[PDB]
């Protein structure tokens, strides 16, 4: 109804098996959505939207291996739940098969019969699907041709933020139990509320397919540093329920032109020190070898700051980040790139600046026709 | 006028008798038939050749074995039906249904039927089965017991669908009129 996202990703380790990677919390796979309140409850449409993006290599095809670890696409699995937001449903009991999309992997049964008058050609779209699309079109349909492929959540919902759910409802939540908040504000703010959740939305990134004709296999993998290009560990929490990461990894869009990934990720630093740090990008081609995984190099760079100089945290809205290319030492140096121009809008001022006062600004083009987009959402 | 005792074995709560009530009276059982067994005959057509069956609906019990075992003498072919909702009927068609049978029939012609094919693709029967740690029997699996059993075919109805009834006691028939090698 808003076309958006509201509660951060709540994030599950699953295991190779199709099943959970962390069985600990078999029990406990647990996620409470908070600051529910009276749009909430009468959003039109809400819909807790699972996915799985596949850990390991990049395919299940027979005959090669990839970099273990390879976050791969595989779909999506939605159901509005704005009944239950309503209440209706009010169970404990009720653990809701939730039927699963697998982006649609369709060569299996339509082969093996063409025959006779053979003019047909395409590409391979059973993952390439822009996220957007494929969101929109479990949006609009109102079946899953899982087959049992599905996953199982028993859901309610209840009045009260942490505490008074975590106090009168302990029993269903622990200390240990995950937590997802919605993302954003409160119609309340109490004074000292404070949190630091910056929930980071990757909403797609555009990619020339350069001398490979297989638009190389971007891998955003970015980095958190201190004004000195000094990486910090957790700094970027993939999603809920789950501690960050030192550097952060994008799903491999297989030689794809304009990746969209929908993607979340949480930023929460000491914020009298996030004030003075930076961020780093790497987009490597991850072409289908492990030794060329690891030997490539990320053929594009970038790196974005938090504050703007003038100390003001970076405004939310989308911010655009170029993939800058070349050398990166340029753009790996511990201040040296923080001097340089690390995404579009500051290169378009500083473009601007030296309209009016041209100083020296010669802009490298390895700031090339590959970009990035991030739009920073700061629940500071 | 041929007739063929087609004595249709298989467990309960699997579908022998839905599939013989979508057949000799065109109907499916909503609920668990509670059988001893019965006398049916209809009029169907086999590659052409039209055929008279005189059927028998037997249980799928485990008590009234000694009956469906008095059944087992004059048939011609043996329908054996399963539930691919619960393929642990396929494993008991493995291990009492087709060695029964055969221990009161040898040699004699064997139709291998999976009940319920149109539950492999229903989300309850693969949500039930997966809960259950077993899945809904694949047609290379029912395959696997005709190879392995010498069943002539191994067919798949959906007396709910009323999916290849007619098919199934078709192909029981034919599994006597032309013997399979
Ligand atoms: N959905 C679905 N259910 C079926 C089908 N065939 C049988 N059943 C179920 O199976 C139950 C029992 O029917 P049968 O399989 O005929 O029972 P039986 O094999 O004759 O075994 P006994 O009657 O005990 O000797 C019914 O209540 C149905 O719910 C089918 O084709 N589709
Ligand atoms: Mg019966």
């Amino acid at each position: 109804d808003q076309s958006t996202f509201i509660s951060e990703n709540y994030l599950i380790r699953w295991g190779s098996n199709g099943m959970p990677k962390e069985i600990e919390k078999l029990n406990n796979l647990q996620a409470v959505f908070t600051d529910l309140s009276s749009m909430d409850l009468i959003r039109p449409r809400v819909s807790l939207v699972c996915q799985i993006v596949r850990v390991g290599h990049m395919e299940l095809k027979e005959g090669k291996k990839h970099t273990c670890g390879l976050r791969r696409p595989f779909g999506v699995a939605v159901m509005d739940i704005t009944d239950i937001i309503h209440g209706k449903v009010d169970d404990e009991e009720k653990q809701h098969f939730i039927p699963f999309q697998q982006i649609a992997m369709e060569t299996y049964i339509r082969q093996r019969q063409l025959i006779m008058s053979p003019l047909i050609t395409s590409h391979v779209i059973g993952e390439n699907e822009p996220l957007t699309s494929v969101l929109n079109k479990v949006i609009a349909a109102k079946e899953v041709n899982h087959k049992g492929q599905g996953l199982w959540v028993s859901l309610k919902l209840l009045p009260g933020d942490l505490t008074q759910v975590q106090k009168n409802f302990s029993h269903l939540v622990d200390r240990s139990t995950a937590i997802a908040r919605k993302m954003g504000f409160p119609e309340i703010i109490l004074p000292g509320d404070v949190r630091n959740d910056i929930y980071v939305t990757l909403i797609h990134g555009e990619f020339d397919k350069g001398k490979k004709k297989t638009p190389k296999n971007v891998e955003v993998t970015m980095s958190v540093h201190d004004e000195e290009g000094k990486l910090l560990e957790k700094a970027i929490h993939p999603g809920a329920g789950y501690e960050g990461i030192s550097e952060y990894k994008s799903v491999v869009y297989y030689q794809v032109k304009q990746p969209c990934w929908y993607e979340t990720v949480k930023v929460s630093i000491a914020i009298e020190e996030v004030t003075r740090c930076h961020i780093r990008f790497t987009f490597r081609h991850r072409s289908s070898q492990e030794t060329r995984d690891k030997s490539e190099r990320a053929f594009g760079v970038a790196f974005v700051k938090l504050m703007n100089p003038d100390g003001t945290t970076l405004q939310d809205g989308r911010h655009d980040l170029v993939v800058y290319k070349g050398d990166n030492k340029k753009m790996e140096d511990a201040k040296f790139y923080l001097t340089l121009p690390g995404t579009k809008m500051e290169m378009e001022e500083k473009e601007l600046q030296a309209s009016k006062n041209l100083v020296t600004f010669t802009p490298s083009k390895d700031s090339t026709k590959d970009s990035f987009q991030i739009a920073t959402l700061i629940c500071s | 006028m041929q007739s063929i005792k087609c004595v249709v074995v298989g467990d309960g709560a699997v579908g022998k008798t839905c599939l013989l009530i979508c057949y000799t009276t065109n109907a499916f059982p909503k609920e668990y038939i509670p059988t001893v067994f019965d006398n049916y005959s209809a009029q169907s057509a086999v590659d052409g050749r039209t055929v008279n069956l005189n059927l028998w609906d037997t249980a799928g019990l485990e008590e009234y074995d000694r009956l469906r075992t008095l059944s087992y003498p004059q048939t011609n072919v043996f329908v054996i039906c399963f539930s691919i909702a619960s393929p642990p009927s396929y494993e008991n068609v493995r291990h009492k249904w087709h060695p029964e049978v055969c221990h009161h029939c040898p040699d004699v012609p064997i139709l291998l039927v999976g009940t319920k094919k149109d539950l492999r693709a229903q989300p309850d029967t693969l949500r039930r089965l997966k809960e259950q740690g077993q899945a809904p029997i694949t047609p290379q699996q029912g395959q696997a017991l005709a190879k392995q059993i010498h069943a002539v075919r191994y067919l798949e109805c959906s007396a709910l669908q009323q999916d290849g009834v007619k098919e199934v006691f078709a192909e029981a028939v034919r599994a006597v009129l032309n013997p399979t090698p």
